[PDB]
C-alpha cells in the first residue's frame, strides 16, 4: 500500500522521529559527561545500597 | 548551469573571506580555543568551493548526461550539507561566545587581560588573555570582529541552503504530465 | 452546425444535443454577438468556449484522447482499484472518496453513499495545490448544509468541472 | 510514482 | 503500473526502520543503566536532594 498522502505523512513521521532521537542520544551523550560515569559509580564516587563513598 | 556557477562563485569567494578572517583571528592572540576560530568550516567550504568549479567546467565540458554525473551530483549535493550543517555551527559558537563576553567588565593586568564576571558573591569565573597590548584595545574591536564574521557565516549558510535546494527542486518539483 | 451534428445522427443520439434544429445554437451565437452582422473568429472561438450544448462532443473527446495513458497516485473506493488509469472522480461533500472511470459510469452502487451529489472531474494527475484546494471547499460545503441545490435526475449530467488544462 | 517527503 | 514502495525502495525502509528501532532500543538501555546505577526514584536521587536555593 502506501499510495499517495499517507507516504508523504509517513516520511515527515519518520524524519520527525529520527530528530527527536538524535535530540535525545545528545541529552544522554551530554549526561554521561557531566557525571564521569562508571560501572561502580560517578568518577571515583562509588554508590552503593548502604550510601556513598 | 547559470546558477549553479553563480553559487559556486560566492561559495568560494565567502570561504576564502572566513579563511582569511580566521587565520587573522589566530594571528591577534593565541588566548582563544579552537572552536572559536571556525576556520576550519571555511577550510571545508573552500573544498566544497573547489569541487563546485569543478564540477560545472567538466559539467560545460563534456559527459554531460550520463549516470556516474548524478551518482556524484548526489554528492555535492551532500557535501554542501554538510557545509551549511557547519556554517550553522560556527555561528552558534560565534553568538554563544559573544553573549558571554558582551555583558562583562574588565581590566588590565601586567602581563594578561585578567577580570571577572559580574558576580553576586565575590567567587566567580575568571578570564585571563595571552600578551594583551591593552584590554580596551582588543576587547572593543573583537566584538566587532566577531559580529562581521557572524555575518559572514550567515550569508555562507543561506548561501549553502540555497545551492542544496536547487538541484532538488530541479528533481522533484516538477512531473511530466504528456507521455 | 448540420454537419457537424450528422455524426451523432449516424449513432442515433442526436436528440440528446438538441436534435436536428440548428436553429437555436444560430440565436445563441447572435445573442452572444449582440445581433452582429458578421461573425469572425476570434468571436466563434469565445463562443465555443463556454461548452455550447451541440458540440460537447469535440473537446470531451480530446479530453477522453488526453486521459487514455495517465496515472494517479490513488485508489478507486469501491472496485479497489490501485492505481486508477484514466479518468478520476472526486468527491465534494466527502473525505477521501474517489471512483474510477467504470464505476462511475455502470454505477457501482455500494451501500451507504450515492452518486447523485457534486463530483470533480480530473485527466491529467493532480498536483498539491488542488488537493488542498479541494480539502478547503470539502471543510466549506461541510458547513453549507441543508440541500441548497438538489439533482435527482441525470437529464444530462456531462459538463462536471473544467481543469483548464 | 516518484517518491519524496 | 503500481504505485508506492515496489522494489529495492521497500528494502531500504524497512532497514531504515531497523536500525532505527535498534538506536531507539540501544538509547533505552543506556538510560536504564543510569537509572539502575543511581537509584533514581520517584522521590529523587535517593543519596542526596538538588534544593532550589
Ligand atoms: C501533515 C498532515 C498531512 C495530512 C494528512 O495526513 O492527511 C492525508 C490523508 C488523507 O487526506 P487527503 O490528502 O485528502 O488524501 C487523499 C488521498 N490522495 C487519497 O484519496 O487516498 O490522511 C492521512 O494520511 C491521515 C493520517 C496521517 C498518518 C501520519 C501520522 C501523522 C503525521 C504528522
Ligand atoms: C536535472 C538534474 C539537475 C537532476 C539531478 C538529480 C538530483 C538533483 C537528485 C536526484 C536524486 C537525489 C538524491 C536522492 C536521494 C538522496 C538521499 C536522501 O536521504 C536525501 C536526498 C538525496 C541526497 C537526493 C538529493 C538530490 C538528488 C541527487
Ligand atoms: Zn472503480
Amino acid at each position: 500500500g502506501i499510495y499517495g498522502w499517507r507516504k508523504r505523512c509517513l516520511y515527515l513521521f519518520v524524519l520527525l522521529l529520527l530528530a527527536i532521537l538524535v535530540v535525545n542520544l545528545a541529552l544522554t551523550i551530554w549526561i554521561l559527561k557531566v557525571m564521569w560515569f562508571s560501572p561502580i559509580g560517578m568518577g571515583h564516587l562509588h554508590v552503593t545500597a548502604d550510601g556513598l563513598r | 548551469c547559470r546558477f549553479p556557477l553563480l553559487l559556486a562563485l560566492l561559495q568560494l569567494a565567502l570561504g576564502i573571506a572566513v579563511t582569511v578572517l580566521g587565520f587573522l583571528m589566530a594571528s591577534i592572540s593565541p588566548s582563544l580555543l579552537v572552536r572559536d576560530t571556525p576556520f576550519w568550516a571555511g577550510s571545508i567550504v573552500c573544498v566544497v568551493a573547489y569541487l563546485g568549479l569543478f564540477m560545472l567546467c567538466v559539467s560545460y565540458q563534456v559527459d554531460e548526461r550520463t549516470c556516474v554525473q548524478f551518482s556524484m551530483k548526489v554528492f555535492y549535493f551532500l557535501l554542501s550539507a554538510l557545509g551549511l550543517m557547519v556554517c550553522m555551527l560556527a555561528v552558534a559558537f560565534a553568538a554563544h561566545h559573544y553573549s558571554l563576553l558582551a555583558q562583562f567588565t574588565c581590566e588590565t593586568s601586567l602581563d594578561s587581560c585578567q577580570c571577572k564576571l559580574p558576580s553576586s558573591e565575590p567567587l566567580s569565573r575568571a578570564f585571563v588573555y595571552r600578551d594583551v597590548t591593552d584590554c580596551t584595545s582588543v576587547t572593543g574591536t573583537f566584538k566587532l570582529f566577531l559580529i562581521i564574521q557572524m555575518v559572514l557565516n550567515l550569508v555562507c549558510g543561506l548561501v549553502c541552503l540555497l545551492a542544496c535546494f536547487v538541484m532538488w527542486k530541479h528533481r522533484y518539483q516538477v512531473f511530466y504530465v504528456g507521455v | 452546425l448540420h454537419d457537424s451534428i450528422q455524426i451523432p445522427r449516424q449513432l442515433g443520439e442526436v436528440a440528446s444535443f438538441g436534435g436536428s434544429n440548428i436553429e437555436p445554437s444560430v440565436r445563441s451565437c447572435f445573442q452572444f454577438a449582440n445581433n452582429k452582422p458578421e461573425i469572425e473568429a476570434a468571436l466563434f472561438l469565445d463562443w465555443m468556449r463556454l461548452e455550447p450544448q451541440s458540440m460537447v462532443w469535440l473537446p470531451v473527446l480530446h479530453r477522453v484522447a488526453a486521459a487514455e495513458t495517465a496515472k494517479h497516485q490513488a485508489k478507486c473506493n469501491i472496485c479497489k482499484e490501485c492505481p486508477i488509469i484514466g479518468f478520476r472522480y472526486r468527491s465534494l461533500k466527502h473525505f477521501n472518496y474517489d471512483i474510477c472511470q467504470s464505476c462511475f459510469f455502470s454505477g457501482r452502487v455500494a451501500k451507504g453513499h450515492k452518486m447523485h451529489y457534486p463530483m470533480v472531474e480530473y485527466c491529467t494527475p493532480t498536483t498539491s495545490g488542488e488537493d488542498v484546494r479541494d480539502f478547503a471547499k470539502v471543510l466549506k460545503n461541510k458547513f453549507r448544509t441543508k440541500r441548497y441545490f438538489a439533482k435527482h435526475p441525470r437529464m444530462g449530467y456531462l459538463p462536471v468541472q473544467t481543469v483548464l488544462e | 510514482a516518484l517518491p519524496k517527503m | 503500473h503500481k504505485t508506492g514502495l515496489r522494489g529495492r525502495k521497500g528494502n531500504l525502509a524497512i532497514c531504515v526502520i531497523v536500525l532505527l528501532f535498534i538506536l531507539a532500543v540501544i538509547n533505552l538501555l543506556i538510560t536504564l543503566v543510569i537509572w539502575a546505577v543511581i537509584r533514581i526514584g520517584p522521590n529523587g536521587c535517593d543519596s542526596m536532594e538538588f534544593h532550589e536555593s
